[PDB]
């Protein structure tokens, strides 16, 4: 087509008469409509260098719409973006994210959105021009599709850049991004807003502020929405963002939704569902109540059955069961429902190989909770719990007894289990199982008493608690009492009766009560 | 004549159940 | 916590030391019962870890003429048959 008028127009926008400028940009936006004349403006950096100035320095409305509208018509074409960038448009477009009119924002927030993706360098120049602050401030617009572009721009800038993740936090971010998920219904916006909340979660600086505003309770609203691209992102967020949600309510519906997700054909959902319940039941009293009231035992026991040896599923599942079976009103039922739903045999099998150690650390801790309700004393002995709990206790001692290593004794994690914890739990579990008399013949018969006595010197105050307690539960029978009184115990227990915690000044005194008396 | 009994029960009550 | 409602063949024991309620925590039952043995003098003041109850109310509730102080479980289960838990 034709150019032959751009230098004529190059100076006409710079005319000091702010009325001719309106009568000048009125055709530039119109002449930018065709693909032909569009290439002319792009090849004239003297022309675009005047449109940018007329944007950041105008009092009219049609000029601001025609200018920022022209810059949008260039964004679809490649070399029309570099001209905007080499003319210093980014500091000007970010400005108009402040002036209040809707006609320019769809033209500005889009011209930035294309500039963030299809041209490099903008992801840095926008952060320097203070773009994140003006972008979060315009999250309260009544439009929904406009927010799908605005929230997506936040995802591009805060991706893997903890400088940007901290800016959105300081400028009131999480508390506003929740009132977007909690309100609107557009899938594209909710998919992006959840996609933003996740890369804000891994940074342990936004984790409480999202919880504090009300993120969990609102993200669970859309757990039933069809599009799976939105479902797992919400689950992925909660899993990373449930670490600091242990102390608030309103989750009443959130827990009666993850339980149903345990019976889903998607393994990557159950893994991101039991891990949530494992963290959301570590300290709260009434959270454990709500799980046991939605039938959470039966549904969670079945998960381990079909999980098999996949420890990534059983590790949070056993930890979740350990929480429900301890210290709350619904205790006698939570410890009973595992039996009635045929969960006792499989739990004992997890003690045996090939189960790794962090899962076993949680399973040997589950037995001490399952053994509170005395209706589980016989089935545990029937499934071979005593001879297997002793085996794990034997190695745990015959491995931390390798104090002979380098000058100072190297203690080795890596595997994740501090081997003093398996002794702290096994001898803590046997302390409960040694109430039923038939166990006290097996525990005795397995030649274990002269081993608790050597544990009784361990400087750990949690070993003495259970070792000097499991011996008290063995001290009833004289067949085991005056036998303990030979293999030590007479002297090491003599001055456990002045250790600090009043749980060891007793027990250790309860063993001496029956022994060398009459 | 009455202390070795009292100190025994307030240890059997320790364990609850 | 834990609340149990005893059977009235037990309540006579607690109603003798000054009990007033009809249901009790296990801490209270083990308290009123320990006061009965101390008041009625049932221990053997020689070596005091033995309780006698040949022809006494405990000798009817429990069933054993002489039980030890720390036999735990039997005592725990001996008390757990004259009550009905609520
Ligand atoms: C818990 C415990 O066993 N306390 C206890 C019981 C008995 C005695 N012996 C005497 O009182 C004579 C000491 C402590």
């Amino acid at each position: 087509l034709a150019t032959r008028a751009i230098p004529e127009l190059t100076k006409l926008l710079n005319d000091e008469d702010q009325v001719v400028v309106n009568k000048a940009a009125v055709m530039v936006h119109q002449l930018s409509k065709k693909e032909a004349s569009r290439h002319a403006i792009m090849r004239s950096p003297q022309m675009v260098s005047a449109i940018v100035r007329t944007m950041q320095n105008t009092n009219d409305v049609e000029t601001a719409r025609c200018t920022a509208g022209t810059l949008h018509n260039l964004s679809h074409h490649r070399e029309g973006l570099l001209a905007i960038f080499k003319s210093g448009g980014i500091p000007a477009l970010v400005k108009m994210l402040g002036s209040p009119v809707d006609s320019v924002l769809f033209y500005a927030i889009t011209t930035l959105h294309n500039l963030l993706l299809h041209q490099e360098g903008a992801k840095m120049a926008v952060r320097l021009a203070g773009g994140l602050q003006k972008m979060v401030a315009l999250l309260n617009k009544t439009n929904v599709k406009f927010l799908a572009i605005t929230t997506d721009c936040l995802q591009i800038l805060a991706y893997g850049n903890q400088e940007s993740k901290l800016i959105i936090l300081a400028s009131g971010g999480p508390q506003a991004l929740v009132n977007i998920m909690r309100t609107y219904t557009y899938e594209k916006l909710l998919w992006t807003t959840s996609r933003v909340l996740k890369v804000l979660s891994v940074c342990s600086s936004n984790k409480p502020a999202i919880v504090e505003a009300g993120g969990m309770q609102a993200l669970g609203l859309h757990l039933t929405d069809p599009s799976q691209r939105l479902v797992q992102n919400c689950l992925w967020t909660l899993r990373n963002l449930s670490d600091a949600a242990t102390k608030q309510e309103g989750m009443e519906g959130l827990l009666g939704t993850l339980v149903q997700l345990l019976g889903s054909d998607d393994i990557n959902v159950v893994t991101c569902a039991a891990g949530i319940l494992s963290n959301l039941t570590c300290n709260n009293y009434k959270n454990k109540m709500m799980v046991c009231q939605v039938g959470g035992i039966e549904a969670l026991v079945r998960t381990v059955l079909r999980a098999g040896d996949r420890e990534d599923i059983t590790e949070p599942a056993i930890c979740a069961l350990r929480h429900l079976t301890s210290r709350h009103q619904e205790a006698e039922m939570a410890q009973n429902a595992v039996r009635l739903h045929y969960g006792l045999p499989v739990v004992v099998k997890l003690l045996h190989p090939p189960s790794h150690w962090p899962l076993i650390k949680a399973t040997v801790g589950l037995i001490r909770n399952l053994a509170l309700c005395p209706a589980n004393h016989a089935p545990l002995r029937e499934q071979g719990a005593i001879p297997r709990l002793v085996q794990l206790l034997v190695r745990a001692h015959q491995d931390t007894q390798r104090r002979t290593s380098m000058g100072g004794t190297q203690q080795q994690f890596v595997e994740g289990v501090r081997m003093e914890e398996i002794v702290e739990g096994c001898t803590g579990a046997l302390h409960i199982l040694a109430r039923d008399v038939h166990n006290r013949i097996v525990i005795r018969g397995l030649n274990t008493i002269p081993l608790f006595v050597q544990l009784l010197y361990s400087p750990i105050e949690n070993i003495q608690r259970v070792a000097a307690g499991v011996l008290c539960e063995l001290a009833q029978d004289k067949e085991a009492a005056e036998a303990i009184e030979a293999e030590g115990a007479t002297a090491p227990l003599t001055e456990l009766l002045h250790s600090r915690n009043e749980g060891v000044a007793t027990y250790a005194a309860a063993v001496l009560f029956r022994m060398s008396e009459d | 004549a009455n202390d070795c009994f009292k100190a025994a029960w307030q240890c059997i009550i320790w364990l609850h159940q | 916590e834990t609340l149990v409602r005893p059977k009235p063949l037990l309540l006579k024991l607690l109603k003798s030391v000054g009990a007033q309620k009809d249901t009790y925590t296990m801490k209270e039952v083990l308290f009123y019962l320990g006061q009965y043995i101390m008041t009625k003098r049932l221990y053997d003041e020689k070596q005091q870890h033995i309780v006698y109850c040949s022809n006494d109310l405990l000798g009817d509730l429990f069933g054993v003429p002489s039980f030890s102080v720390k036999e735990h479980r039997k005592i725990y289960t001996m008390i757990y048959r004259n009550l009905v838990v609520v």
